[PDB]
RNA sequence: UGCCUGGCGGCCGUAGCGCGGUGGUCCCACCUGACCCCAUGCCGAACUCAGAAGUGAAACGCCGUAGCGCCGAUGGUAGUGUGGGGUCUCCCCAUGCGAGAGUAGGGAACUGCCAGGCAU
RNA sequence: GCUCAACGGAUAAAAGGUACUCCGGGGAUAACAGGCUGAUACCGCCCAAGAGUUCAUAUCGACGGCGGUGUUUGGCACCUCGAUGUCGGCUCAUCACAUCCUGGGGCUGAAGUAGGUCCCAAGGGUAUGGCUGUUCGCCAUUUAAAGUGGUACGCGAGCUG
RNA sequence: UCCUCCUAAAGAGUAACGGAGGAGCACGAAGGUUGGCUAAUCCUGGUCGGACAUCAGGAGGUUAGUGCAAUGGCAUAAGCC
RNA sequence: GGUUCUCCCCGAAAGCUAUUUAGGUAGCGCCUCGUGAAUUCAUCUCCGGGGGUAGAGCACUGUUUCGGCAAGGGGGUCAACCCGACUUACCAACCCGAUGCAAACUGCGAAUACCGGAGAAUGUUAUCACGGGAGACACACGGCGGGUGCUAACGUCCGUCGUGAAGAGGGAAACAACCCAGACCGCCAGCUAAGGUCCCAAAGUCAUGGUUAAGUGGGAAACGAUGUGGGAAGGCCCAGAC
């Protein structure tokens, strides 16, 4: 039931992803259903404080992206190799 | 279409492929300003030696 | 100590140690010791840290050793010239990358796990941090 | 020591890659097993060398049920 | 031409296995018999030759089945070509190429030619 | 027709010694010394199972870890073979601090005395003889103490040999 | 000296007193061709029969085989009659 | 060991193979001279390719940890050729589930490289063949990939590239190989790269906002610390927090 503010990320690769992780905003994807996947990017502070408490990996999340709400569920997270940092989050609608 | 390539670094320490690309574009000394066409081939050569040429 | 009881070939290459690790998640237990540095553990260091943390938690609750030494490191002796074959096989190491979880523990409080993994991390050559389970 | 020996390497591999205009009887692939089986006008020799029986262009193909990697010759 | 079956393919697991159901007028399999043509390091099991009473059990084919197998995006990550930097056993930045495993999901094949049967 | 197997096979047929040696050469290649690592050595520091009457840390610290010096035994072959004389003794020394005394302290499982260990400190001082070629050692006897190292294991255009 | 794998950096090559192995042959059938056949192991039962001979059936599908060291191959069999 | 006048053009190698051979030599690779030959050769775009390296994975060869249910071994109330009935909190194989590792593992698999075709531009034919002449076969370090070694050495042995060798100048104080750079000659002319601009010493005691109190900068680890700055989460607190 959390409300996370996202932003639609323009360009994707190794370079823009590492530039986002430098600028404190890890990227993430939303797939699921028959609609297209969507390329979101999130702040790191809010989502690490959310994924501390274990209802984040449990319940229905809600993403404020472009104003329009999206009900979604957290699926598959890649963490950092040797840090308390997040790399990427797979979301399923 | 016709663009202007210019050299900006020198070709002393570089690889055989970069020596060959600079010889094929025809830029001998630094500060050489040559005129070439605009082919995907010439765009690829500028992509290959992007660290020592300067296009306009 | 901790050596493979049978192997195909006696002496192995040196090899580099680059790239990130695999066993990052705390799979079995609840409280894990994650190596943040990069280096080689040995059979001596693994047995020393295991018996240290066993003394620390006073043998209550399960220990898990995750990495096992299976790469033999050889040493030429002293007063021996550089030629004449690869030297005799002395001891066994286990390569560690940044991210490898070495020990896990359950059936202990959190604070006792902190004290135990401190006590056993001070006998290992690689810099390590603490980590807990997640879901 | 006991381990000085090693043989003298027998220059295996592929010689004419796909799309090279082969002459008749030329050697395409030297190998020890039938890594590449023969197809439309390729002859398999004694030591599983593949020699082009007819002129044309070499063209590798992956046919057959067990995904065996045949070699053909066009014209 | 509507379907079913036999043959030779194209294709090579989305095409294979599993579980359940189904078909014998025709076709196919089992079947009946074999001194015989022919066969068995013994045996009509196989191989083969005479045939058509029965059956669709087995086998084969068809149909449902997500229990596997199999395929598999978008994103991310590892890696690496070129140029540059650092704390230089290892990395980082600009750029170009971008895996494997996994995820959503896909998924009980499709097709050509001939011949035969059924009203078609 | 030859394990011509030293396998592109010098002959059909061939082992050694030289400190009595000699010549041509090489620092392309060794011993002493220097250099570059520092595995080992020597001194540190980190974690603390114990021992210490109770007590981890007055004093040692098992199992393990990270260094420092260049300081033993080594590694490499950089310099020197149209030469840099290589152990020890005598005579001169000079430097460093990781101190042996003397100076100042903190702790003590320090009553005093005698101590133990740690920190600062290098101004001075730091043994005579027996045996061996000795450095080293063991021993006898003193001393406040009989320092640890470098300096081409200092020093032979200074000296024995 | 000759052969196989690694070293060897996805064509070939590529070193060391680097890491593991073998040969200096066998065969008048172990070659050619035609025709036929499919293994290792495990389970169950069975006379002497024992963990292991032979026989039936199953599950399994190359986990076997190549006259010989390893590698590449092999079911159309290059394996077995 | 030595080899005696001058100028102009091009300009290597320290590799392979073989050697009573390793410091010599021969053929080839690399150079030069001459002649001939075709878009011959190079760079780039697109196309046709084959691998099995980095990476990854655990179906196979192995190795390994843990959990699940077990044939089979080792403890036995009770008797013991018997039937060992039954077990203790035993070990332990195939299996299954989860976890790692591998140069001599691959049910997967890139980048570059390599080969072949088409295309445009450029390059003093740079490619190929032939013939005359050699030299060289003691290489070194730096970057990446690796094998001895101790992920030691200005160590040794290879692959590829560069520079020295055979190359001056400018920088790193000095300093063949590191960074910029290729010297035909003259000029008391200008622009600039690596690196720098207080003074020695050419050029900013230049502007904007921080951080450091250590001479850190200007040699360094395990580990320790209320040094100080920044972020984010917090748990007690104007009903009284430390
Ligand atoms: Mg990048
Ligand atoms: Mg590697
Ligand atoms: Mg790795
Ligand atoms: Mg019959
Ligand atoms: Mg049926
Ligand atoms: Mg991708
Ligand atoms: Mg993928
Ligand atoms: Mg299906
Ligand atoms: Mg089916
Ligand atoms: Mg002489
Ligand atoms: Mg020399
Ligand atoms: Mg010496
Ligand atoms: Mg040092
Ligand atoms: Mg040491
Ligand atoms: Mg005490
Ligand atoms: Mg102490
Ligand atoms: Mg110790
Ligand atoms: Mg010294
Ligand atoms: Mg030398
Ligand atoms: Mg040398
Ligand atoms: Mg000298
Ligand atoms: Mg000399
Ligand atoms: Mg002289
Ligand atoms: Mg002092
Ligand atoms: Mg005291
Ligand atoms: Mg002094
Ligand atoms: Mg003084
Ligand atoms: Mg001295
Ligand atoms: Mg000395
Ligand atoms: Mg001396
Ligand atoms: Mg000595
Ligand atoms: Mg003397
Ligand atoms: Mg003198
Ligand atoms: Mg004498
Ligand atoms: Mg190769
Ligand atoms: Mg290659
Ligand atoms: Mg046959
Ligand atoms: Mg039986
Ligand atoms: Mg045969
Ligand atoms: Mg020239
Ligand atoms: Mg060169
Ligand atoms: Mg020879
Ligand atoms: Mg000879
Ligand atoms: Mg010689
Ligand atoms: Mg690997
Ligand atoms: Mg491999
Ligand atoms: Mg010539
Ligand atoms: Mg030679
Ligand atoms: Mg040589
Ligand atoms: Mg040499
Ligand atoms: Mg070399
Ligand atoms: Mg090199
Ligand atoms: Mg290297
Ligand atoms: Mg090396
Ligand atoms: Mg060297
Ligand atoms: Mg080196
Ligand atoms: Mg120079
Ligand atoms: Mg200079
Ligand atoms: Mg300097
Ligand atoms: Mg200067
Ligand atoms: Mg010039
Ligand atoms: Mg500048
Ligand atoms: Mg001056
Ligand atoms: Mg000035
Ligand atoms: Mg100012
Ligand atoms: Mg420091
Ligand atoms: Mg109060």
């Amino acid at each position: 039931m959390f409300t996370i503010n996202a932003e639609v990320r323009k360009e994707q690769g190794k370079g823009a992803s590492r530039r986002l992780r430098a600028a404190n905003k890890f990227p993430a994807i939303i797939y699921g259903g028959k609609e297209a996947p969507l390329a979101i990017e999130l702040d790191h502070d809010k989502v690490m404080n959310m994924q501390a408490k274990a209802e984040f990996y449990s319940e229905v999340l809600t993403i404020v992206v472009d104003g329009k709400e999206i009900k979604v569920k957290a699926q598959d997270v890649q963490r950092h190799p040797y840090k308390p940092k997040l790399q990427h989050i797979d979301f399923v609608r | 279409k016709t663009i202007k390539i210019t050299q900006t670094r020198s070709a002393i320490g570089r690889l055989p492929k970069h020596k060959a690309t600079l010889l094929g574009l025809g830029l001998r000394r630094i500060g050489h300003t040559v005129e070439r066409e605009d082919t995907p081939a010439i765009r690829g050569m500028i992509n290959a030696v992007s660290f020592m040429v300067k296009v306009e | 100590m901790l050596q493979p009881k049978r192997t195909k070939f006696r002496k192995m290459h040196k090899g580099r140690n680059r790239g990130l690790a695999q066993g990052t998640d705390v799979s079995f237990g609840s409280f894990g010791l994650k190596a943040v540095g990069r280096g080689r553990l040995t059979a001596r260091q693994i047995e020393a840290a295991r018996r240290a943390m066993t003394r620390a938690v006073k043998r209550q609750g399960k220990i898990w050793i995750r990495v096992f030494p299976d790469k033999p490191i050889t040493e030429k002796p002293l007063a021996v010239r550089m030629g004449k074959g690869k030297g005799n096989v002395e001891y066994w190491v286990a390569l560690i990358q940044p991210g490898k979880v070495l020990y896990e523990m359950d059936g202990v409080p959190e604070e006792l796990a902190r004290e135990a993994f401190k006590l056993a991390a001070a006998k290992l050559p690689i810099k390590t941090t603490f980590v807990t389970k997640t879901v | 020591t006991r381990n000085g020996r090693d043989s003298e390497a027998k220059r295996l591999g592929v010689k004419r890659f796909g799309g090279e205009s082969v002459l008749a009887g030329s050697i395409i692939v030297r190998q020890r097993g039938t890594k590449f089986h023969a197809g439309a006008n390729v002859g398999c020799g004694r030591d599983h060398t593949l020699f082009a029986k007819a002129d044309g262009k070499v063209k590798f193909e992956v046919k057959g049920p067990k995904n065996r990697k045949f070699i053909s010759i066009e014209a």
